[PDB]
């Protein structure tokens, strides 16, 4: 399935506070009104490409989406990133795993680390050696789809893990719905409001009025 | 970040990940202190034409 992403997937591009300014930035962002591929927690866990970087989201009611996997081939020939959320812990690992043929969550290594009415949104990207995660949690008024309104994601972590990621997957809990979109290099104009909330943005390559 | 200025506490509500703030001229305009983790204003010390 496919659906329209609207103005979602903007995020704070650097660790610098700004306010009362319209700031031009060129970076990997989700293009406005782009097609996002759409999937369900019932029956639906295919492996997707990663390309330049992945916007990911899920519409939720009881915390069924609980992790992700990233790599080339997921088959112990090389490092693969694993991410899981479990109660008071958020957990990150990059050993040369072999996973299940059908992964789910039952209710030569280099690094390890530890920290519908819900919408959870994320951006996953790479910068040479470095993997970054950004996120937002919000209420939503309706089950239907991604909101036709604006909100900016904020950085969780940076991982110095250096993996050649070309594919990814997500993990479901078993005793919701989720989305995939691809970033592109876009010049953006970001509206940092009087408090430094990014309240709006223009995707400059969208249409002649945005240019 | 070497520079000359008056330092104060500020109304600049930095988000938890932010280390600095900047003016239009790229010059840093606030800093998080790396020890007490409070959000210092920077104002270049009082000056004007004579
Ligand atoms: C990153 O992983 C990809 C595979 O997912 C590698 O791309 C292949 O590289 C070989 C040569 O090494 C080519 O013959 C194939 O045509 C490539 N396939 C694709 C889909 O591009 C890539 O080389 C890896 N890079 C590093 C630095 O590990
Ligand atoms: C979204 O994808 C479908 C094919 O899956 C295509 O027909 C349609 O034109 C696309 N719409 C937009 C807004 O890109
Ligand atoms: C979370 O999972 C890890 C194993 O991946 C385990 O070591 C840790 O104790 C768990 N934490 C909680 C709060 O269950
Ligand atoms: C670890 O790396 C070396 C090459 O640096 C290789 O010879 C060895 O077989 C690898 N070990 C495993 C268990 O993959
Ligand atoms: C701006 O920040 C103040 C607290 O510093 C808050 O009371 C106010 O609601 C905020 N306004 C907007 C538009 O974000
Ligand atoms: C740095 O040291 C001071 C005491 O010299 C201490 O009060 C403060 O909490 C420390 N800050 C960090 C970030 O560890």
């Amino acid at each position: 399935a496919y659906t329209n992403s609207f103005t979602r997937g903007v995020y704070y591009p650097d660790k610098v506070f700004r306010s009362s300014v319209l700031h031009s930035t060129q970076d990997l962002f989700l293009p406005f009104f782009s097609n996002v591929t759409w999937f369900h927690a019932i029956h639906d866990n295919p492996v997707l490409p990663f390309n330049d970087g992945v916007y990911f989201a899920s519409t939720e009611k009881s915390n069924i989406i609980r992790g992700w996997i990233f790599g080339t081939t997921l088959d112990s020939k090389t490092q693969s990133l694993l991410i899981v959320n479990n109660a008071t812990n958020v957990v990150i690992k990059v050993c040369e795993f072999q996973f299940c043929n059908d992964p789910f969550l039952g209710v030569n290594c280099t690094f390890e680390y530890v920290s519908f009415k819900n919408l959870r949104e994320f951006v996953f990207k790479n910068i040479d050696g470095y993997f970054k995660i950004y996120s937002k949690h919000t209420p939503i008024n309706l089950v239907r789809d991604l909101p036709q309104g604006f909100s900016a994601l904020e950085p969780l972590v940076d991982l110095p893990i250096g993996i050649n990621i070309t594919r990814f997957q997500t993990l479901l809990a078993l005793h919701a719905a989720y989305y995939v979109g691809y970033l592109q290099p876009r010049t953006f104009l970001l509206k940092y409001n009087e408090n430094g909330t990014i309240t709006d943005a223009v995707d400059c390559a969208l249409d002649p009025l945005s240019e | 970040l070497t520079g000359t200025g008056v330092l104060t506490e500020s109304n600049k509500k930095f988000l938890p990940f932010q280390q600095f703030g900047r003016d239009i001229a790229d010059t840093t305009d606030a800093v998080r202190d790396p020890q007490t983790l409070e959000i210092l204003d920077i104002t270049p010390c009082s000056f004007g034409g004579v």
